[PDB]
């Protein structure tokens, strides 16, 4: 739960690199996949469970 | 959908692409139906035409053929098969006219009296048809004097047999 | 702004191929609303209560 | 030319679109006052959440019955094509078949079978004359006041003499009794020329 | 209208981090190839005081797109509202160096503001 | 009222397209004007040429780009107007000849997909999969449905190119 | 409550409408196919079949 | 990959390759005395 971003999921390390303004992003569906936590600077995918 | 109405807009777009979907298939229907056209009728490259003289050994092609006596240039067989057969929907008109069809059918015609089957596998190659029927007998067993002895009646029979599709077509 | 952008839109790309596509359906408004209505010769007697 | 493939694409392609569609969809509120099923039912209450989620549940499930409506309506196309493609390959491939335009345009001689992702390429080897010529012909000939037939050829006249030629290739022969058969008397073909045969 | 706008006036509708793809948002935008009103007002400079220049009050619909070629202060900020005379809240931005006051004070104006 | 359709002759080649009012008179549309038998093309200009169609209109009409570069529109031609040389005592006999091979692309199968009734529909859901069983049964037909779809595309890939049963080297 | 409604009647008429369309189309084009094909043997060529 | 689960086909390209290779083989140094 990533203020509001209610789902589940595997968070793995990404290795994209997000503006300084954005949060979280969608894939070519409208899907959440890849989110940054506010509390340290860094990137994490989120793939889905098994 | 929506007739007239401005709110009714607002909540179709909240059901999702539901509505190009169905656009998308109509367009594919129609790009078939243009492609049915387009494969049966257009097979062949050169449009022929007939020659002046309309003796082919003793046969009557005059049913069939196109009659140039008429603002419509098609065949009597035609015009007879011709003469017998909007709140947001639209009715799109066929990429392939009826004239183009016309002329695809008499060139084809043409192409089958004047030289037979080599059109359709290269270059037309002139050909009798008093000759062509020689080589079409061959093909089922009977052989080609049976035609050069009995070729009045089969014209004859030929051509009795084209009067009655006329007849049985309209009655 | 151009029919070229709303076909752009309409595929969703920005190069757009040779051919005819379609991106939306035209329609002329109406207007004058006419609020058409019959005589009025039955009106109430008021002027012999008063 | 990349639009050879096109056909390869068209199956491709249309599946991808409808997956997307499908997914896509689930985005769309059918009566509700969101999409996520957490928030309605957060909040909300149970008894006023079943107004909602039994029309999402309609939407979803018509939804889904339209995809597999319209795969069942692509299968029957692609059966169609699958089985005119078996039935190239063994009439072209495992054999010579004479019908005109189903083993490519012209003479069928060869075809050769190239594998494709979800499809197959048929190498049609077809026979197209070229070079043609313009001669004189004849029905018959009358040598010994008796009719004389082609039994596999064809009379033609270069402007002096007769010959003997094939029905698809130029190939002068001398008029002998071993290709001819006699059938009647010279008095019913209309047509014939005088000529000598040689026995 | 005394200028045009080619392409300018397009901002990030949301903070979804998107990769190499084409998305469609129905907000509001500038639309490309559009009137931009360049109001020039220089009518008092370099001295003080002058509490009545030349400027009427701009409306605000929905959305306003403001550039400005300004070189070192000239632009130091803008007012909101609705009334501006002590009926309503309003919207102060005035710029300054090394901070920006930000305030949503309801209090009366005057029909030139000016930071002197 | 009607469907407006943008014939665009590539983006790669040039910027300039022409739209066509479906079923419009060409005297409700608010730049040559020509009224055809499918619509008002507003864009292109009828040239007496007839070409090969291009890009399809519709009644025959076609448009494609050909020139000052701009969209002309023109009837389709059926193709060249050959007159055979008919006579009773003349024909036709090939003295050469020229293989050509031909291709011809057929689909054999497509892609093999599977879904799920209750994870598409419940997403990480657990009352919602109560209430899923309990509105019919829209949910075992499709699975069956999409079984069959994949032994039907087995089967095709297995009679179109197994047809043999010993493997040539 | 009742917009919402009927215009998931008219969606769900006009896909029933496509549906049937499709099923038709289907059939056309195996027509079509079938009148390409005797179009090509019998017309193009003497046909033994 | 929200519920949906492509399934790979039974014959591989592999397998599709070698039965047009046996074809060919059969196509070229037999003609149609295989098929029948």
């Amino acid at each position: 739960n990533f203020n509001g971003l209610t789902g589940t999921g595997v968070l793995t390390e990404s290795n994209k690199k997000f503006l300084p303004f954005q949060q979280f992003g969608r894939d070519i569906a409208d899907t959440t996949d890849a989110v940054r936590d506010p509390q340290t600077l860094e990137i994490l995918d989120i793939t889905p469970c098994s | 959908i929506c007739g007239d109405s401005t709110e009714c807009s607002n909540l179709l777009l909240q059901y999702g692409s539901f509505c190009t979907q169905l656009k998308r298939a109509l367009t594919g229907i129609a790009v078939e139906q243009d492609k049915n056209t387009q494969e049966v009728f257009a097979q062949v490259k050169q449009i022929y035409k007939t020659p002046p003289i309309k003796y082919f050994g003793g046969f009557n092609f005059s049913q069939i053929l196109p009659d140039p006596s008429k603002p419509s240039k098609r065949s009597p067989i035609e015009d007879l098969l011709f003469n017998k057969v909007f709140n947001g929907l639209t009715v799109l008109p066929p990429l392939l006219t009826d004239e183009m069809i016309a002329q695809y059918t008499s060139a084809l015609l043409a192409g089958t009296i004047t030289s037979g089957w080599t059109f359709g596998a290269g270059p037309a190659l002139q050909i009798p048809f008093p000759m062509q029927m020689a080589y079409r007998f061959n093909g089922i067993g009977v052989t080609q004097n049976v035609l050069y002895e009995n070729q009045k009646l089969i014209a004859n029979q030929f051509n009795s047999a084209i009067g009655k599709i006329q007849d049985s077509l309209s009655s | 702004l151009d029919p070229l952008s709303e076909t752009k839109c309409t595929l969703k790309s920005f190069t757009v191929e040779k051919g005819i596509y379609q991106t939306s359906n035209f329609r002329v408004q109406p207007t004058e609303s006419i609020v058409r209505f019959p005589n009025i010769t039955n009106l109430c007697p008021f002027h012999e209560v008063f | 030319t990349p639009s050879a493939l096109g056909k390869l694409q068209d199956v491709v392609n249309h599946n991808a679109q409808a997956l997307n569609t499908l997914v896509k969809q689930l985005s769309s509120k059918f009566g509700a006052i969101s999409s996520v099923l957490n928030d309605i039912l957060s909040r909300l209450d149970p008894p006023e959440a079943e107004v909602q989620i039994d029309r999402l549940i309609t939407g979803r499930l018509q939804s889904l019955q339209t995809y597999v409506t319209q795969q069942l309506i692509r299968a029957a196309e692609i059966r169609a094509s699958a089985n005119l493609a078996a039935t190239k390959m063994s009439e072209c491939v495992l054999g010579q078949s004479k019908r005109v335009d189903f083993c490519g345009k012209g003479y069928h001689l060869m075809s050769f079978p190239q594998s494709a992702p979800h499809g197959v390429v048929f190498l049609h080897v077809t026979y197209v004359p070229a070079q043609e010529k313009n001669f004189t012909t004849a029905p018959a000939i009358c040598h010994d006041g008796k009719a004389h037939f082609p039994r596999e050829g064809v009379f033609v006249s270069n402007g002096t003499h007769w010959f003997v030629t094939q029905r698809n290739f130029y190939e002068p022969q001398i008029i002998t009794t071993d290709n001819t058969f006699v059938s009647g008397n010279c008095d019913v073909v209309i047509g014939i020329v005088n000529n000598t045969v040689y026995d | 209208s005394y200028t045009n706008s080619f392409t300018r006036g397009v901002y990030y509708p949301d903070k979804v981090f998107r990769s190499s793809v084409l998305h469609s948002t129905q907000d509001l935008f500038l639309p490309f190839f559009s009137n931009v009103t360049w109001f020039h007002a220089i009518h008092v400079s370099g001295t003080n005081g002058t509490k009545r220049f030349d400027n009427p009050v701009l409306p605000f619909n929905d959305g306003v797109y403001f550039a400005s070629t300004e070189k070192s202060n000239i632009i130091r900020g803008w007012i909101f509202g609705t009334t501006l005379d002590s009926k309503t809240q309003s919207l102060l931005i005035v710029n300054n160096a090394t901070n920006v006051v930000i305030k949503v004070c309801e209090f009366q104006f005057c029909n030139d503001p000016f930071l002197d | 009222f009607g469907g407006v359709s943008v014939i665009t002759p590539g983006t790669n080649t040039s910027n300039q397209v022409a739209v066509l009012y479906q079923g419009v008179n060409c005297t409700e549309v608010p730049s040559n004007v020509f009224q055809t038998r499918a619509g008002c093309l507003i864009g292109a200009e009828y040239v007496n040429n007839s070409y090969e169609c291009d890009i399809p209109i519709g009644a025959g009409i076609c448009a494609s780009y050909q020139t000052s570069q701009s969209i002309i529109a023109y009837t389709m031609s059926l193709g060249a107007e050959n007159s055979v040389a008919y006579s009773n005592n003349s024909i036709a006999i090939p003295t050469n000849f020229t293989i050509s091979v031909t291709t011809e692309i057929l689909p054999v199968s497509m892609t093999k997909t599977s879904v799920d009734c209750t994870m598409y529909i419940c997403g990480d859901s657990t009352e919602c999969s109560n209430l899923l069983l309990q509105y019919g049964s829209f949910c075992t037909q499709l699975k069956r449905a999409l079984t069959g779809i994949a032994v039907e595309q087995d089967k095709n890939t297995q009679e179109v190119f197994a047809q043999v049963k010993q493997i040539y080297k």
